Parts: C-alpha cells; structure tokens; sequence
C-alpha cells in the first residue's frame, strides 16, 4: 500500500525550530515531486512548499520563505520540512502530498502532524465531576459527566467505564480559554433504570504530561 | 492573486438527495481545477481533477463540471459517508490557491433539546474558581441560544460554548455552555440559571438551582 506517514510534530516556543518527516512507501519515491500543505486550527487550506524529484529545485510561499526549507533523502524515501523562527500563526496540522501527473494538484496525502507554537507551557488538566444537584425525578433521561480543565497542549482522550460505556456519550471539542489553556467537558446521557447497579467514571488521559485520571461521579 | 469562492459555506441535505457545490475564481482558470474531500478527522483526498476527471477509487456518483471561472461538484445520491467537507483548488496560475470549503451536513426532523444544569464541584471551588455547565443535549438544527441569569441578572463575557458534530446514529447535535467565575464572585450570589431558546420547543426553557447554604 502507498503510504505517507509524517512525524516530528509537537509543542514549540516561538522563534524555536522544528524538523518534520514524511515517510513514503509503496511507490517509487525518487520520481514524484512533493508538497507540504497546512491547515490552521479549524480553518482553510494553504500550500507551504514544493520540490522537484531529484531535489534540485525548491519553491516556497511568501508567508514561509527564508524561514522554511524543504529537503529530501531519496535513499531512505523521506520528505523533510525544516522550520525556523516560528510565529504563533505557524501553528497548524501539516500534511505532505506528492503531486499527481503533470502539474500542481495533490493525488496522495499523509495523515498529518500537528504543530503547536506557543510560550504557554505543557500542563496537566484537572478533572472535576459533573454531578447534577438535581436530586429529583422521574424526569426521563439522566445526565452526569466531567469537566476537563486547564491543560496544554492538545490532545486529551476521554472514555467511560474503561470502554464498557459508549452509548449516550458526548465528548466536546476542546476550547482555548482566555488564560491560554484548553478545557472540555465530557457528558453521559442515560435513562434512569440501569443506573441502579451501574457505576460511572471518566478515564481522562493526557500523554503530553502523563496525567491519567479516573474520576467517578458520585450518584444521588 | 486568485482567491477562491466557495458558496455556500455549508449545505444541509438528506441522504439520497442530489448535492451541487459552487466553486468560483476571481478570473479564468480554464480547467485546471481540482476537488478534495475531507471527512471529519481524516486527511483530504483527490476527488475530481482537471475539472472533469475522476481519480480512481472514487465512485461514479461523484462528478465535476464547469470551465473558466465557475465550477460544479455534483454528488448524484448522498450516502452517509459523503457528509464531509469539500475543497477546490485552481492550478493554472502561481501561486496555488484553495477554495475555503463547503460542509455537507445531514438535514433532519426537528428535535427536542434536553436541558441539564451542573453546579460547581466543591473540588473546584476550593482552588478559587467556579464552572457552571449547561448541557443542551441531542437536538436539531445547530442554531440555538442560551443565556445566563445570575439572580435574574443577564450575563456577558464570562461564558464559553461548545458543540459536537452530527451524531453517527441519530444525527443530532449536543452543546456545552460554561460559565466561569471566581469562588468569591460565585459565593456572593443566589440563583444560577440557564435559559435556552430553540426552534424545537414552545417558549424559552429554564433550568436552575440555588447555593442554599
């Protein structure tokens, strides 16, 4: 299978410097030209840089030149992005592409690496139980959950009953606060009966700071 | 240089219905036009290239057309997995430029937003901070409004909100609203209430609670 797996992404202070990796397998690498393209957090797509097969001409975009340089080891079959003096707006997930036949469209994409450019420091979240003070009813459905507050950077996976519970679960997308950190809640909706002998717990996991917490919302 | 114009930026249809997408340039690009599908959480892939040609793999219900300045992606019958975001790029003039995207969203029957209100955990309150959470769960369509009343007092600039994607099984949306206050700020007030306006039900809807010392 034709693959592009890219790596070497993560958290960097601005004016720092990153080297990115795109690893090509399933095809004759040394023939095709290659691209890096980026998409900002949430927003549209934007080309970054190009390179002819051999390695003997490179091209860059305005917002990018002088700071970025694309390169290539044909022998290991691997595309490189070398990144210097990164602005906060250099943040984005970065894809490599390979151009299709005989001009600038992209017929193969990688899975992507996320690049996070900020002074903000890596921080583990706190996990707070969303129990309703709703001690009543009789109302139909029931909801409990989790607040996952003050972390950096993304991502955090959340789960319930270690995998048993999946139905009625909503993990919300993270939200950059005004302090400059992320927060997301994760709720679970389920109708009143089964609860009797059912326990409820968040499995919050944050690999950039190795926090692994299980809070179990106390029922009422 | 050639900015790319994707109208409308979103589209709500039923699975089965025909979807038609508009891409346009600020000048002729003849037929150096390409369409890209990007499923939520995935990479993009090539759908159409050279305006009209399909990349292999891609299924026949996908069709591209147009020429010059004005372009059409057509999905003959919309399947579950065609609910995605779709881009276009002109490749006739340096530099390379991309359309800003059309999101094909699933249209649905109007749906009942269950409301739920969550009191600050004593665990939070200690560290000097207080998050009140309001959950609009499983509803339709996306456009919905929630106000915060503290002692009947209307609030601004302290809450944030968050929405899932269309659910794989019932196609609804859920929504989190989060009011953030400091302990002291919180403890010198009594009624906390979430007011939810929505197409889906009668008059405005309110869930609340009081610190009740």
């Amino acid at each position: 299978e034709v693959q592009l797996l890219e790596s070497g992404g993560g958290l960097v202070q601005p004016g720092g410097s990153l080297r990115l990796s795109c690893a090509a397998s399933g095809f004759t690498f040394s023939i095709y030209p290659m691209f890096w393209v980026r998409q900002a957090p949430g927003k549209g797509l934007e080309w970054v840089s190009w390179i002819g097969p051999s390695g003997g001409i490179t091209k860059y975009a305005d917002s990018v030149k002088g700071r970025f340089t694309i390169s290539r080891d044909n022998s290991k079959n691997t595309l490189y992005l070398q990144m210097n003096s990164l602005r906060a707006e250099d943040t984005a997930t970065y894809y490599c592409a390979r151009e299709g036949h005989n001009d600038w469209y992209f017929d193969l994409w990688g899975r992507g690496t996320l690049v996070t450019v900020s002074s903000a420091s890596t921080k583990g979240p706190s996990v707070f139980p969303l129990a309703p003070c709703s001690r009543s009813t009789s109302e139909s459905t029931a909801a409990l959950g989790c607040l996952v507050k003050d972390y950096f950077p993304e991502p955090v996976t959340v789960s319930w009953n270690s995998g048993a519970l999946t139905s009625g679960v909503h993990t919300f997308p993270a939200v950059l606060q005004s302090s400059g950190l992320y927060s997301l809640s994760s709720v679970v909706t389920v109708p009143s009966s089964n609860f009797g002998t059912q326990t409820y717990t968040c499995n919050v996991d944050h690999k950039p700071s190795n926090t692994k917490v299980d809070k179990t919302v106390e029922r009422k | 240089d050639i900015q790319m114009t994707q109208s409308p930026g979103t589209l709500s249809l039923s699975p089965g219905e025909r979807a038609t997408l508009s891409c346009r340039a600020s000048q002729s690009v003849s037929s150096y036009l390409a369409w890209y599908q990007q499923k939520p959480g995935q990479a993009p892939r090539l759908l159409i290239y050279d305006a009209s040609n399909r990349a292999t793999g891609i299924p026949a219900r996908f069709s591209g057309s147009g020429s010059g300045t004005e372009f059409t992606l057509t999905i003959s019958s919309l399947q579950s997995e065609d609910f995605a975001v779709y881009y276009c790029q002109q490749y006739d003039k340096w530099p390379l430029t991309f359309g800003g995207g059309t999101k094909v969203e699933i249209k649905r029957t109007v749906a009942a937003p269950s409301v739920f209100i969550f009191p600050p955990s004593d665990e939070q309150l200690k560290s000097g901070t207080a998050s009140v959470v309001c959950l609009l769960n499983n509803f339709y369509p996306r456009e919905a409004k929630v106000q915060w009343k503290v002692d009947n007092a209307l609030q601004s600039g302290n809450s944030q909100e968050s929405v899932t994607e269309q659910d794989s099984k019932d196609s609804t949306y859920s929504l989190s609203s989060t009011l953030t206050l400091s302990k002291a700020d919180y403890e010198k007030h009594k009624v906390y209430a979430c007011e939810v306006t929505h197409q889906g039900l009668s008059s405005p809807v309110t869930k609340s609670f009081n610190r009740g010392e």
